[PDB]
Order: C-alpha cells, then structure tokens, then sequence
C-alpha cells in the first residue's frame, strides 16, 4: 500500500507512476541443476538499473514499494524436486570469516 | 478642561 501521511516523514509529494514502474519485470534464467546450490536476489537492487522503475530509483533518493515476485520453474512430470522460494528480509550476507572464523572479512 | 492629560497539500 501507499505510505499514510502518519507513517510518511517527508514533506515532498512522492510520485507514483504506477504503470512504468508496477509492472512484471522478467530478470534472468537461472539454470537449476542436480548439484545446484541455489541463488539470492536482493529487492530493489535487482531493479535498480533497469526499466522506468530503476530510473526513478536512481534519481530519486527515497524510495518505498511492494513486490510481487512471481519465480516460475517449469518442469516435465517426470522431473522431481522442490524449491524454497522465500522472502528474507534484511537478509544480511555474511562471509566464512578465512574459514577459521578469525579474519572479520566482510562480503564486497 | 484639558483633555490632554504538520505539511499538507
């Protein structure tokens, strides 16, 4: 939904285009296989240079909007398996740490 | 006998 002017802290009018930029975005075609591990795709940044959407998000500095994420696997019948598609929020990476978890690496 | 004396839209 759209920022109340309770929750909204900022005095500017946002804009809302809501047809350039509230649309199904189609991003990549990544391949599962047997010993896939699986892959992380972080919101807004998955759209951040692309569509009108990335333009506004790159001209403007504030931003707010839902998603719907619609991740689509299609596969025969005779094919098995199940995927996790979930939503994390703030999913923060962390990093091995060199393994020995003494070396306070961060992810670049 | 003197009279002198909260933003919007």
């Amino acid at each position: 939904s759209y920022c109340s002017d309770d929750d909204a802290t900022a005095v500017d009018k946002p804009t809302r285009p809501d047809v350039s930029v509230n649309r199904f975005y189609t991003l990549d075609t990544k391949l599962w296989e047997k010993s896939s591990k699986g892959w992380y795709w972080k919101f807004p940044d998955v759209l951040t240079e692309t569509g009108v959407f990335g333009q506004n998000a790159q001209f403007h500095y504030l931003y707010r909007s839902g998603f719907c994420i619609h991740v689509q696997c299609n596969a025969s019948k005779f094919h098995q398996g199940a995927l996790l598609v979930a939503i994390l929020p703030e999913y923060v990476i962390g990093t091995v740490a060199g393994g020995t978890g003494t070396e306070d690496s961060h992810p670049p | 006998r003197v009279a002198d004396m909260n933003t919007q839209v």
